[PDB]
RNA sequence: UGGUUUAAUUCGAAGCAACGCGAAGAACCUUACCAGGCCUUGACAUGCUAGGGAACCCGGGUGAAAGCCUGGGGUGCCCCGCGAGGGGAGCCCUAGCACAGGUGCUGCAUGGCCGUCGUCAGCUCGUGCCGUGAGGUGUUGGGUUAAGUCCCGCAACGAGCGCAACCCCCGCCGUUAGUUGCCAGCGGUUCGGCCGGGCACUCUAACGGGACUGCCCGCGAAAGCGGGAGGAAGGAGGGGACGACGUCUGGUCAGCAUGGCCCUUACGGCCUGGGCGACACACGUGCUACAAUGCCCACUACAAAGCGAUGCCACCCGGCAACGGGGAGCUAAUCGCAAAAAGGUGGGCCCAGUUCGGAUUGGGGUCUGCAACCCGACCCCAUGAAGCCGGAAUCGCUAGUAAUCGCGGAUCAGCCAUGC
RNA sequence: AAGGAGGUAAAAAUGGUAAAAAA
């Protein structure tokens, strides 16, 4: 039925916040606010490399933000041209003092919500779903995971009855913490609907 | 309810006053009935809107310093 | 109607009385949780999503 | 005469802001009365799991406040110096006053 | 300080018992037995959501 | 909520899994519904053609209001200027355009998200063996448990998601720590933690230990069961989040996104009104009750949790009160919300449609808000219905649970909150 | 009784749901 996000349910040892700063009462809102808007406008545009985490420290002007990018190489630019601009509106839509930080995770296949996103993507352009996402698992698992898993709910190719193909490799102990999973949903779209992709990968007790 | 007042609405109050300038014409035509009746409207034909229409409401004593748009039944069909 | 609503309220008008709050990550009025200026589904999409500072996915 | 009082939602990190501050103030100076804890207090929400009018089926959540004090004696140089210039709170808030 | 008039007499009995299981528990030997250590379990439980007192339902009509 | 009805009584949900459910604050707002006034390159963003205005500060007519016709100001900047000027930009105006927008249909095209069966114990992988094979096996057999929990058997041996465990609240102890607490231990006192002092005790809130049938005895082949103790803690210690594989085309396009169909000076947009509260009945969840284990007035008691800056609001005062005028402290364990109530301790009622129960009823008051008629809470005093403890039937609940009694927070101008 | 089994027993007030069609 649910599932609920192991995320929200992980916020123990096992998830750290992805916007770490304290807030007055009153304050919250606002701050949130252009917060979730800073998300977003960095969203559109610092995707074309892979936006997966979000890191955020807010203490006094200390508007620092360590953006998990996938590979933030032909997006910082040459001499930093890109890097630029996007600091430069961040200051434009931010009252404060701004940071970039292009804090990319070292491998590729971790952290479910790039894996979902080229996965989504894959169908995006119309591509084979079962065939190159039991790949993308397959992937998952060469890389040196534990336990993958992308289901994909919505309309395949059309015709009326959206099934949940799903696959699967490797243990994904939901129910357990300190194992620790990585929970990514990609918002896909087909030209004609909109189906979830979601990935679900496992690491390893211990930690 | 003005605890230290009555609440009544200046589009009347201008009205009336202008009317009793002379004591012309047999009409008015209002639109607010929030607004309480006073006795210095005389109290001919007080136009009121209701929901769907204006319809006229006769005004004389006893409705004093009661609310005006009560005597504009609004609750059509009955029981 | 909904988009001309948020902008009625938006630029406030004549009476104090007429402000109501709005889900400015979902856009509405009913139950819209102040202290965060999120509805209740907005607020929930937005904690469980992780990005949402102070609270915990309470277990008292 | 020193009055900190630090707020905190990370209690693990903010906790170890609390006795950070009494070794090099102890150090830097004389005593530096316990970083004693104080009410950690917690604002109550929750609302219910999905969309659809579904009564039952609820989740709540809470804001965690930690409260923390650190009373220092007659302060010195140092100690103010330092102890007033480094730090990393990275959010926590620091909030302190002459009683 | 706390509870109740009768919560206030539990924590008396509580603690009458464990002052004198101390400075002689030569008491301690025949006063477990007589059961004047258990401390207690009680709480007015946290609220169910979708109940009343955490137990007590509404009226199910199933028509 | 059906039904009923109106100009409109705006939609959604429907045996359990809808009916105090979206709704966690519908007077106008909200608002999606109606009658009417009216705007429409649109309340919103996006860019071009050709034109003008600098942005932009005020005002008059009009009107229910949106809207509408004009009037005072006004002339910041780039290039070329002791001169004249135009073009260019934020910048608003009008035609034209590309467009916006639509809580219009479509959940039988969808995501996501809840439901629900259901914490029910279920769904399977691996080598081996059986079966031509689909496949079976493992998982069917017995005792046992909350449990596919464990033991025994056994053609299997195991392994993963489920159950459990790692997570939190709550009970015992500890170490850090002392502006909460205190003679607990000393001094004094305005004898009231009130003045110094102190960390012992509560508390606070952190880091661990502590319980495993571990010990003792009788039974069972073991799994387990009986009895007893050590201990704050027994045999899963109490609770909470936790909810599989799957079904059910469940629920939701009116939170959101959303494939499509669709109106585009009207299904778009504003305003003022009116309804969402209507009434010949019916129904679910509910508050109160119908009474002496009680109603009433007086004195004292012990709560826990959650709040409070343009808010919490103790205090005198005016007011019987509703609350109002002057007024302390308060970014709170230090200030106030706040009186917990039942308990207890005195006095009244004397079994009665009663000092019961206040349902409803009239002449007046307070408060918020532009505004309290529809349609607000609260105060007064006069009114004082039904109700004599409920047939068929049918609901809750296994321990601090039920029953009883008070208390706060959410969103909120207010409040229909007897709800959660 | 532990089982498989050959003969003789008990056991249902009611009903119509269409179907082009997905993996």
């Amino acid at each position: 039925g649910n599932k609920i996000h192991p995320i929200g349910f992980r916020l123990g040892i096992t998830r750290d916040w992805e916007s770490r700063w304290y807030a007055g009462k009153k304050q919250y809102r606002h701050l949130l606010l252009e917060d979730q808007r800073i998300r977003g406008l960095l969203e559109k545009e610092l995707y074309s490399a892979g936006l997966a985490r979000v890191d955020i420290e807010r203490a006094a002007d200390n508007v620092a933000v360590t953006v998990h990018v996938a590979k933030p190489g032909v997006v910082i630019g040459r001499g930093g041209e890109r890097i630029r601009v996007l600091r430069e509106e961040l200051a434009k839509l931010t009252g404060k003092n701004v940071a970039l930080n292009v804090q990319e995770v070292q491998n590729p296949n971790l952290s479910a919500p790039l894996v979902a996103q080229r996965v989504a993507e894959q169908i995006e352009r119309r591509f084979a779903v079962r065939r190159a996402i039991k790949q993308a698992v397959q992937r998952v698992m060469e890389s040196g995971a534990k336990g993958a898993k992308v289901i994909v709910s919505g309309r395949i190719g059309g015709a009326e009855q959206a099934r949940t193909e799903w696959a699967a490799q490797g243990r994904v102990p939901l129910h357990t913490l300190r194992a620790n999973i990585d929970y990514g949903f990609a918002l896909a779209r087909t030209t004609y609907g909109v189906l979830g992709v979601k990935a679900y990968i496992f690491l390893g007790e211990v930690i | 309810s003005l605890k230290k007042g009555v609440f009544v609405d200046d589009h009347l109050l201008e009205k009336v006053l202008e009317l009793n300038a002379k004591g012309e014409k047999r009409l008015i035509k209002t639109w607010s009935r929030r607004s309480t009746i006073v006795p210095e409207m005389v109290g001919h034909t007080i136009a009121v809107y209701n929901g769907k229409q204006h319809v006229p409401v006769y005004i004389t004593e006893n409705m004093v310093g009661h609310k005006l748009g009560e005597f504009a039944p609004t609750r059509t069909y009955r029981g | 109607a909904r988009k001309a609503l948020i902008e009625k309220a938006k630029r406030t008008p004549k009476f104090k009385v007429r402000a109501y709050t709005r889900c400015v990550r979902c856009g509405r009025a009913r139950s819209v949780y102040r202290f965060f200026g999120l509805c209740r589904i907005c607020l929930r999409e937005l904690a469980h999503k992780g990005q949402l500072p102070g609270v915990r996915k309470a277990s008292w | 005469k020193i009055r900190i009082k630090l707020r905190g939602f990370d209690h693990k990190t903010l906790d170890a802001s609390a006795q950070k501050i009494v070794e090099a103030a102890r150090r830097s100076g004389a005593q530096v009365s316990g970083p004693i804890p104080l009410p950690t207090r917690v604002r109550r929400f929750t609302v219910i799991r999905g969309p659809f009018k579904h009564k039952d089926s609820r989740e709540h959540f809470e804001l965690r406040t930690h409260n923390r004090l650190v009373d220092i004696i007659n302060p010195n140089r140092k100690t103010i110096e330092q102890l007033m210039t480094l730090d990393l709170p990275t959010g926590v808030e620091i909030e302190i006053k002459t009683v | 300080r706390g509870g109740g008039k009768s919560g206030q007499i539990d924590a008396i009995k509580l603690g009458i018992a464990r002052a004198l299981v101390q400075y002689n528990p030569d008491y301690r030997a025949k006063l477990k037995p007589l059961g004047f250590l258990t401390r207690d379990a009680r709480v007015v439980e946290r609220k169910k959501y979708g109940k009343h007192k955490a137990r007590r339902a509404p009226q199910y009509s199933k028509r």
